[PDB]
């Protein structure tokens, strides 16, 4: 896997170069905000069993067939399936937040996992109304301005929804 | 690849675990430490020309064979001279990629995993590149901590050598 500034380093390397001034001044950008990526990942990590019931409940209430008998949510060993899926995704999403670049996610969560549902039955598209509704509850727990200094947190905000949009287009 | 970050993660879905404060106090490790590494990374890139070639010409004092001896392996020809400074570029190279990660990864998946067999089979000596190693660490001009964490990869490249 790599990271926001391994990814950097790979692209220059297989080019044959130096990374740039420019290149340098940009990933100074990064760990400039630090400390606000940290506390997205301590934030969401910290009410992930809660953001994790929530999305789950809300799926269910919208789409009540998926558990009714006969439901690919129905039985025991089918919900807690599907529970541990939404906490995977969730898990890896932080991973890639914590790391600033997708790849984690990509590598070890997501690639396949379209196929699986596909030769499993499950529906994918419901699988990403999960991820959307985590989403919301994640950016809405992270960006709350109460007991943290006050500051800018845009970009950061901005590519932590992209990272569960990667998620959610990724199996539906 | 192998930095803080990367380590951190590892770690953590070695054991299917969410990140706890552990793993944030790595990066927090990481991060006070980038501005060193950063600029020690800028630095040797703006000398990275003139280091390279006054590594190469070191080399060829302390062993003045490799400049007169016969065969493709040595500097005793345009090409092999190219070869030489071309090589200990890409040590350099490496060694500014490593500040810019804070760790081993770019030396350990791009020039160290497979040297030892290139080494043999084009008979280059280990010892020709210790010696253009520390060169580059006596020259390079860094302080404090910048010199410290460069000089850190520089020895870790020497102690693969030897
Ligand atoms: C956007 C994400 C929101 C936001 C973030 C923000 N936080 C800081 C400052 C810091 N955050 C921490 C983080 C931690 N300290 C710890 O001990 C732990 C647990 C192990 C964590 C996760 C720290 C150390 C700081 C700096 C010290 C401080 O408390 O200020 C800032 C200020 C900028 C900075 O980096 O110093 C910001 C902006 N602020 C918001 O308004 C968004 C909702
Ligand atoms: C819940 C939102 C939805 C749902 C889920 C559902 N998933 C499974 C089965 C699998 N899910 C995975 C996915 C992964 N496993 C991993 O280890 C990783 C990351 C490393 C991922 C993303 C896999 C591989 C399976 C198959 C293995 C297994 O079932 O344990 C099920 C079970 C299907 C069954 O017939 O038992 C279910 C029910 N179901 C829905 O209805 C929701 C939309
Ligand atoms: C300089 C200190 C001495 C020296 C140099 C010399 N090197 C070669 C040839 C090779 N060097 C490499 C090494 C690398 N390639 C990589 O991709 C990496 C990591 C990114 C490194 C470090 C390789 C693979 C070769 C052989 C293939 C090639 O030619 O590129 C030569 C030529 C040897 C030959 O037999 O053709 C020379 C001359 N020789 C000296 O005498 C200097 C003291």
């Amino acid at each position: 896997m790599l990271d926001a500034f391994a990814k950097v380093v790979s692209q220059a390397d297989a080019r044959g170069e130096y990374l740039s001034g420019s290149q340098i001044d940009a990933l100074s950008a990064l760990v400039a905000d630090g400390n606000k990526r940290m506390d997205v990942v301590n934030r969401i990590t910290g009410n992930s069993s809660t953001i994790v019931a929530n999305a789950a409940r809300s799926l269910f209430a919208e789409q009540p067939q998926l558990i009714a008998p006969g439901g690919n949510a129905y039985t025991s060993r089918r919900m807690a399936a599907c529970l541990r899926d939404m906490e995977i995704i969730l898990r890896y999403v932080t991973y890639a937040i914590f790391a600033g670049d997708a790849s984690v996610l990509d590598d070890r969560c997501l690639n396949g996992l379209k196929e699986t549902y596909l030769a499993l039955g499950t529906p994918g598209s419901s699988v990403a109304v999960g991820v959307q509704k985590m989403k919301d509850a994640a950016l809405a727990i992270a960006g709350d301005t109460n007991g943290i200094t006050r500051g800018d947190c845009a970009s950061l905000m901005a590519e932590v929804a992209s990272y569960f949009d990667k998620a959610a287009s990724a199996v539906a | 690849m192998k930095t803080p970050l990367t380590e951190a993660v590892a770690a953590a879905d070695s054991q299917g675990r969410f990140l706890s404060s552990t793993e944030i106090q790595t990066a927090f490790g990481r991060f006070r430490q980038a501005s060193a590494s950063l600029a020690a990374a800028k630095a040797l890139t703006e000398k990275a020309s003139s280091l390279a070639s006054g590594a190469a010409n070191a080399v060829y004092s302390k062993f003045p064979y490799t400049t007169s001896q016969n065969g493709p392996n040595f500097a005793s020809t345009q090409t092999g001279k190219d070869k030489c400074v071309r090589d200990i570029g890409y040590y350099l190279r490496m060694v500014t990629y490593c500040l810019v990660v804070g760790g081993t990864g770019p030396l350990d998946d791009y020039l160290i995993g497979g040297i030892a067999e290139i080494n043999r089979t084009f008979d280059l000596s280990p010892s020709w590149y210790v010696e253009a190693l520390k060169y580059i660490k006596a020259n390079h001009g860094l302080s404090g901590d910048p010199a410290v964490e460069a000089n850190s990869y520089i020895d870790y490249a020497i102690n693969a050598l030897s």
